[PDB]
RNA sequence: AAGGGAAGCGCUUGUGACCAGACUUGCGCCCGGCGGAUCAUCCGGUGUUCUCACCGGUGCACUCCGCCGGGCUCAGGCCAG
RNA sequence: CCCACCCAUACCCCGCCCUCAGGGUAGAAACGAUGCCCUGAGGAGUAGGCGGCCGUGGAGGUCAGUGACGAAGCCUAGGGCGUGAGCCCGGGUCGAACGGCCUCUAGUGCAGAUCUUGGUGGUAGUAGCAAAU
RNA sequence: AACGCGACGAUAACCCGCACGUAGACGUAUAAGAAUAGGCUCCGGCCUCGUAUCCUAGCAGGCGAUUCCUCCGCCGG
C-alpha cells in the first residue's frame, strides 16, 4: 500500500479456516414455537420465521399477540417447542427482505449542549412497522385457526415447583 | 426426591438416632433448615440396658475440678441427646458447623407452631423399615426419664391434648372431603363433556 | 394480575470445592442442582451457565446485587452432584448457598 | 478546597439568592476582581433566604466562605461585638449573629486576567492585562490584591 | 478523591501547650483521658474535686491496683486514684486556654475540650530516670445549628 | 491506530512477591528474599503450607518479558536526545522521564514525544495545562 | 476494623476503605480554491567530496508538496457470545 | 464376589522458563557469529566445585549526562519491571551536590557471636521511701 | 446460666440541625393419629409409588369492554 513496512511487524501466515453453511438442529423448522430465555423478552413465547447464518434466527411475537416485534435471536439462547404453527400465507419475499442483515443493523451546538444528557427514546419507523403488519396479518390469521394457540403465545413461560427440565418435554 | 424447602419438619417417632442425626447433619451442611419433633419418641437400636450402660458411662465422665468450665455437661433431655449426636457429627468448632447448628432446632413434643404444620419422615432412618423384626429396641424418652428427665408427664398430657384437637381437626377434614366429593360429582353432571374428555385424554 | 412466577432457572446449592480429605482446590466448585440425582440428569445439565447472586451493602450501578458467573462442566460422582468452574472462585462462606442454573445454552 | 460534606457542623445551601460580602478590595485590580464576582452573583439577594457568600481579601489571598444568618440576642456569657478603632459599636448592644457554614471552603488567588477568552483569544498589543509574578511578590509588604 | 475533615475555625478555637512539665506521663495521660471531651466548668470542678480528694480519676491503660472504693462506680472502672500535680497543672493549662479564648473573643460559656494529647518528653538525665510530659489541648465554642428559610418555588 | 505491536498475551506466572521467612515476626528482617540455609528449616525443605522459593520455573516468557501492561518496554529518558533515540522504535518502548529532570526539560520531552508518537508513562509530573 | 482459653504465615475468593485510570485512539484516496517548491532545458551567487549541495531573484505552462473547504473508504486496544 | 465413583507434586496432552545435546546460519545477515533460527531430552538436594548476575566507597575514560524552576537523603492504605538479590516512576519533605556504562581498586553486602556502642520497651507508676538523687 | 426464660409495674415525646437506606426468598403453598404378621374408607370400596394435591394466563403483568358472582386482601362484630 501507500506506506512501506515501518517496523518489523510480521505478516500472519496463511490461516486454513473456511466458512461453511451452519447446520441448525432438527427441532428448528420454519413455524416452530420458540421460548426466549434471555434478553429483555426473557421467558416469552415467539414464532420462528427463518433461519439466518451463524446461529442467528429471525422471529416475531407476533407483536399484536404478545409484544415481540421482528427481531433476531440466538439459537443456543432459545428453546424449541414441538408445537409448529403453519406458515402458509406469509410473504417469503418480505421474509427475505427483513432477513437481510442491514435491516436490523442500521460537532456542533446541539451535540455540545446535549453532551451528558440521556438520549431520548426514539420512535419506531413506519417501515419496520408496516412490515410487522405485513407479516402479522397473515400470521395471526393463521393463529386463530389453531385452538388456544393465541393464549399460549400470549402467556409467558415460567418454571413451577417440581418442574424438572431434564424430564420436561418442551 | 431432591426437593428444596423453606423448612423441613421431621416427626421423630420410629427413627434411629444415629441415622436420622447423620441425615439431618448432612442436610444442615447442604443448607436445608431442619426441625425435629417428638425427640422423646425417637428410638435407639440395641437393648435398653445397653443404652443405660453407655449413657451412665457418659455421666461417669466428669472433669476433676469444679464441673462448671470445660466439664462435660450431661443434658438429660431427649432433644439435647439428639442435639449431642448431631453436634458430634457436625464440625461444631468451626463457623460452618456453628451455622449448621443454628440452622438446626430440636424440640420435645410438638408446640402449636409445628402441630399446625406438616411433618416429614425419612425412610432411611425408620425403625420399621430398617431394623429386623426380631431385634429389640429402646426409647430415648424412657432412657431420659430413668436417668433424670423431669418432664415426661408434662409432654404426656400436652401430647394427649394435641391428640384430641387433631382428632377434631380430622373430623372437620372428613366433612370437607364429603363436600368436596359431592361437589365433584354434582359439577361433573354438567362439566362440558368436551372439556371433560380433554382432561381424560391428557391424563388429569 | 398474573399472580404467577418469573423463574427461568433451576435452583442449586454450592456445597464445597473439589477437595480430597485435607487439600481443597477453590478453582472448581461442587453444585447440587435440585431435582437431579443421576449421571444422566447431570449429563443433560452439562455445559450450562451458572449465576451466584449476592448483596453488597453498597450501590455501584444503582444496585447492590452482584453476580458471579460460571459454568457446569462435568458431573461429580453418582448422586447427580455436578462440578462448576467460575471466572472467580465462589467466596468460601457460600458453602451451602443458593445458586441459579440457567437454561442456556440449549440443545433442545 | 474542602466540601461541605467534609466540613463539620455544616448544612446545605437553599435555593434563595444569597448576598455577597466583598471585603478589603482597595487597589484597582482588587476592584476589578470584586466587580467580576459581583457580575457573577445576582444583584438583588432574596433576604428571606438568609444566606451570605463572603470573599474576604487579605494579603492577596481571597477567602471564600458561605454561611447563613441567625440574628439573636446576646447570651449572658457572650460579648458585645467590639469595634475596630472605635470599640463597642453603638446601636447593636445586645444582639449577635449566628453563622453556620453551608458552603465549600476554597481559597482563590488571582494569577492572570486577559482581554479576551485566554491568551489564545487576546490579540491586540495589550493582549495581557496583568500577570502574577514572584518578583512582584518578593517583598512581604507588597500586596497586589 | 477524598477530603479529610477540615479543622475548626481558629477564631472559633483556642489552643494551649505545656512542654517539659515535671509530672509523670502516665498520671497526666490518665487525668487527660478522664477530663477529655467535657465542659470547661465541669472539667475545672472535677479537677478541683480531685485535689480536694472528692472525685477519683479512673485508670484504664496505665492501671496499677491501688484503690478500690465506691468512687469508681461513675466510670465503671474498679481502679481509681487521685493525681494531684496532674490535676493542678491541667487546671493551670485550661485556665491559660480560657484566658487565650477570652483574648481571642470567644463565648466563655461554651468552651468544650475537643482535644487533649499527652506525649513523653526527653528524659531527665540524672539508674533513676524521670518522665516529663508535653500536654496540648484544643478547645472550642459549642457547634451552632441554625434555622432554614423555607425554600421558595419558582 | 496508535498502540503497541501485536504481541503474545502477557501471562504472569506469579504476581505476589517472595517474602523472607520470619520477616513478619521480626521487623529487623527486611521483606527482601534471602534463601535460608538451615538443614531443617521447613521453608527450605519445601513442606506444604510454607513460603515458596524463587525459581527459573517461575521465570517469565521471553516474548512478554520486561513489557508494561500497555505492551511497551520502559525506556529511561533524560532529554530530547533520548526521545530522538526512541524515534524509530516507539511501538516497542515507552518513555519514562528521569526523576531528577527539571520542569522545562520534562515539557520538552513530553512535547517531542507527542510529536514523535512516543507514549510517556509520567507526563503529569511537574506540569499543568494553561489556556 | 477485629477479639468465646494465643498470635503471626500460605493458596483462594468475598466485603469495606483508599488509590490508579484502558488504543498515545489515524492513515489513505477523490474533488474545488490558495500558497510554496529537485517545477522551469529560467537568471545570479557561494561552498564543495567537482558533482553534488545551499542561498538571492522571476514566474505557475507541466510536475510535486502542503493549507483550507467539501466527499468516500479503511484500519485499529481489550473482553464476551 | 460384582458395578460405579473420590483424589498425589504419580502417568497422558498442551503452554511457558532455564540447563544440556544435535543441526542450520557469508562474494553475510533484514538481531551485538560473545548474534539469530530449528529440534529432542532433563529439572529434589547436605559437604563441596563452576558460571552468571544484583549492590557499596573511591579512580581513569565516556554520556556536549542530571541539577537552586530543586542533587542526595528520608516517608508514602500508589504505577510498573525482573524468578530473585534489586531497578524505575508517581505524592510529600528537603535544601547542594549526583548518576548510567567500560574498566581499576577494596577497610564492599549481617539476625544471631551470653557480640560493641547508643537509644528505647514490658515488668510498672509495681517492689519500696533504703546509698545516690 | 453474670451472653437461659417468663409475668408485672413505671418510662424518652417534642424543637432545631444532618446521615444513610441477610450462613443466603423467588410458588421459599400442603397439620390426623396409629400399625407395619396391617391399615384407610364415602361402607360402595381403596392402599408399592408425594411420579400426589393446591396453585399456576394479563406491561415485573396496562386501558376499556364482554361477562362472572369465584377467590384474595384490609378493617369492625
Amino acid at each position: 500500500q501507500k506506506w512501506y513496512p515501518a517496523e518489523d511487524e510480521a505478516q500472519p501466515k496463511k490461516v486454513r479456516k473456511a466458512v461453511r453453511p451452519w447446520t441448525p438442529r432438527k427441532s428448528l423448522q420454519p413455524g416452530t414455537v420458540l421460548i426466549l430465555l434471555a434478553g429483555r423478552f426473557r421467558g416469552k413465547r415467539v414464532v420462528l420465521l427463518k433461519c439466518l447464518d451463524q446461529g442467528v434466527l429471525l422471529v416475531t411475537g407476533p407483536f399484536k399477540i404478545n409484544g415481540v416485534p421482528l427481531r433476531r435471536v440466538n439459537a443456543r439462547y432459545v428453546i424449541a417447542t414441538s408445537v409448529k404453527v403453519d406458515l402458509t400465507g406469509v410473504d417469503q419475499a418480505k421474509i427475505d427482505e427483513v432477513a437481510q442483515p442491514k435491516y436490523f443493523t442500521a460537532a456542533s451546538e446541539e451535540a455540545f449542549f446535549k453532551q451528558g444528557e440521556k438520549p431520548q427514546k426514539k420512535p419506531v419507523s413506519s417501515t419496520r412497522a408496516a412490515d410487522q403488519k405485513a407479516i402479522d396479518k397473515a400470521l395471526i390469521a393463521n393463529i386463530k385457526k389453531v385452538d388456544m394457540l393465541a393464549s399460549y403465545l400470549a402467556s409467558s413461560f415460567s418454571l413451577r415447583k417440581g418442574d424438572k427440565p431434564h424430564l420436561m418435554k418442551f | 426426591m431432591s426437593s428444596f424447602e423453606s423448612v423441613v419438619v421431621i416427626d421423630g417417632k420410629g427413627h434411629l438416632l444415629g441415622r436420622l442425626a447423620s441425615i439431618v447433619a448432612k442436610q444442615l451442611l447442604s443448607g436445608q433448615k431442619i426441625v425435629v419433633v417428638r425427640c422423646e419418641a425417637l428410638n435407639i437400636s440395641g437393648e435398653f440396658f445397653r443404652a443405660k450402660l453407655k449413657y451412665h458411662a457418659y455421666l461417669r465422665k466428669m472433669t476433676r475440678y469444679n464441673p462448671t468450665r470445660g466439664g462435660p455437661f450431661h443434658f438429660r433431655a431427649p432433644s439435647r441427646i439428639f442435639y449431642k449426636a448431631v453436634r458430634g457429627m457436625i464440625p461444631h468448632k468451626t463457623a460452618r458447623g456453628a451455622a449448621a447448628l443454628e440452622r438446626l432446632k430440636v424440640f420435645e413434643g410438638v408446640p402449636p407452631p409445628y402441630d399446625k404444620k406438616k411433618k416429614m419422615v425419612v425412610p432411611q432412618a425408620l425403625r420399621v423399615l430398617r431394623l429386623q423384626p426380631g431385634r429389640k429396641y429402646c426409647t430415648v424418652g424412657r432412657l431420659s426419664h430413668e436417668v433424670g428427665w423431669k418432664y415426661q408427664d408434662v409432654v404426656a398430657r400436652l401430647e394427649e391434648r394435641r391428640k384430641a384437637k387433631g382428632a377434631a381437626y380430622y373430623e372437620r377434614k372428613k366433612l370437607a372431603a364429603r363436600q368436596l366429593s359431592e361437589a365433584k360429582k354434582a359439577a361433573a353432571a354438567k362439566v362440558d363433556p368436551k372439556v371433560s374428555e380433554a382432561l381424560a385424554a391428557y391424563g388429569y | 394480575p398474573s399472580e404467577a412466577g418469573h423463574r427461568l432457572y433451576v435452583k442449586g446449592r454450592h456445597l464445597s470445592y473439589q477437595r480430597g480429605r485435607r487439600n481443597t482446590h477453590p478453582k472448581t466448585s461442587l453444585i447440587k442442582i435440585e431435582g437431579v440425582d443421576d449421571t444422566a440428569a447431570a449429563n443433560f445439565y452439562l455445559g450450562k451457565r451458572v449465576a451466584y447472586v449476592y448483596r453488597a451493602q453498597k450501590e455501584v450501578r444503582g444496585t447492590k446485587i452482584r453476580v458471579i458467573w460460571g459454568k457446569i462442566t462435568r458431573p461429580h460422582g453418582n448422586s447427580g452432584v455436578v462440578r462448576a468452574k467460575f471466572t472467580h472462585p465462589l467466596p468460601a462462606r457460600s458453602f451451602g448457598a443458593s445458586v441459579r442454573i440457567m437454561l442456556y445454552p440449549s440443545s433442545i | 478546597y474542602a466540601p461541605g460534606k467534609a466540613i463539620p457542623g455544616h448544612g446545605r445551601a437553599t435555593n434563595h439568592y444569597p448576598e455577597l460580602l466583598l471585603n478589603n478590595f482597595k487597589t484597582p485590580l482588587g476592584l476589578l476582581a470584586a466587580k467580576s464576582m459581583h457580575i457573577l452573583f445576582p444583584s438583588k439577594p432574596e433576604l428571606a433566604g438568609r444566606q451570605v457568600v463572603t470573599l474576604h481579601n487579605q494579603r492577596d489571598y481571597i477567602f471564600f466562605r458561605r454561611h447563613r444568618y441567625v440574628f439573636r440576642e446576646a447570651r449572658p456569657t457572650e460579648k458585645n461585638v467590639v469595634g475596630a478603632d472605635g470599640k463597642e459599636m453603638e446601636g447593636v448592644k445586645g444582639i449577635r449573629a449566628g453563622l453556620q457554614e453551608i458552603g465549600p471552603r476554597m481559597t482563590l488567588k488571582l494569577r492572570r486576567v486577559d482581554k479576551g477568552v485566554g491568551r489564545a483569544g487576546s490579540e491586540g498589543p495589550d493582549a495581557v492585562k496583568w500577570e502574577w509574578k514572584a518578583k512582584m511578590e518578593k517583598k512581604r509588604t507588597r500586596f497586589n490584591l | 478523591v477524598r477530603y479529610a475533615a477540615t479543622e475548626i475555625a481558629p477564631t472559633k478555637s483556642a489552643r494551649a501547650r505545656g512542654s517539659y512539665l515535671r509530672v509523670s506521663f502516665k498520671n497526666t495521660r490518665e487525668t487527660a483521658q478522664a477530663i477529655n471531651g467535657w465542659k470547661l466548668q465541669r472539667a475545672l470542678t472535677f479537677l478541683q474535686n480531685v485535689i480536694d480528694k472528692k472525685e477519683a480519676v479512673p485508670m484504664r491503660r496505665y492501671a496499677g491496683s491501688t484503690g478500690r472504693t465506691a468512687q469508681g462506680k461513675q466510670w465503671g472502672v474498679s481502679r481509681a486514684r487521685w493525681p494531684v500535680k496532674s490535676a493542678q497543672f491541667l487546671i493551670g493549662l485550661l485556665k491559660n486556654a480560657e484566658a487565650n479564648a477570652d483574648a481571642k473573643g470567644l463565648d466563655t460559656g461554651n468552651l468544650i475540650i475537643k482535644h487533649i494529647q499527652v506525649n513523653q518528653a526527653p528524659k531527665q538525665r540524672r539508674p533513676y530516670m524521670s518522665n516529663p510530659c508535653h500536654i496540648e489541648l484544643i478547645l472550642t465554642e459549642a457547634e451552632e445549628t441554625v434555622q432554614k428559610s423555607e425554600a421558595v418555588v419558582r | 491506530m496508535v498502540a503497541a505491536k501485536k504481541h503474545v498475551p502477557i501471562v504472569k506466572k506469579r504476581t505476589k512477591r517472595f517474602m523472607r521467612h520470619q520477616s513478619d515476626r521480626f521487623k529487623c528482617l527486611d521483606s527482601a528474599w534471602r534463601k535460608p540455609k538451615g538443614i531443617d528449616n521447613r521453608v527450605r525443605r519445601r513442606f506444604k503450607g510454607n513460603l515458596a522459593m524463587p525459581s527459573i520455573g517461575y521465570g517469565s516468557n521471553k516474548k512478554t518479558k520486561h513489557m508494561m501492561p500497555s505492551g511497551h518496554k520502559a525506556f529511561l529518558v533524560h532529554n530530547v536526545k533520548d526521545v530522538e533515540l526512541l524515534l524509530m522504535h516507539n511501538r516497542t518502548y515507552a518513555a519514562e522521564i528521569a526523576h531528577n529532570v527539571s520542569s522545562r526539560k520534562r515539557i520538552d520531552i513530553i512535547t517531542r514525544a507527542k510529536q514523535l508518537g512516543v507514549k510517556v508513562t509520567n507526563a503529569k509530573a511537574k506540569v499543568t495545562t494553561e489556556v
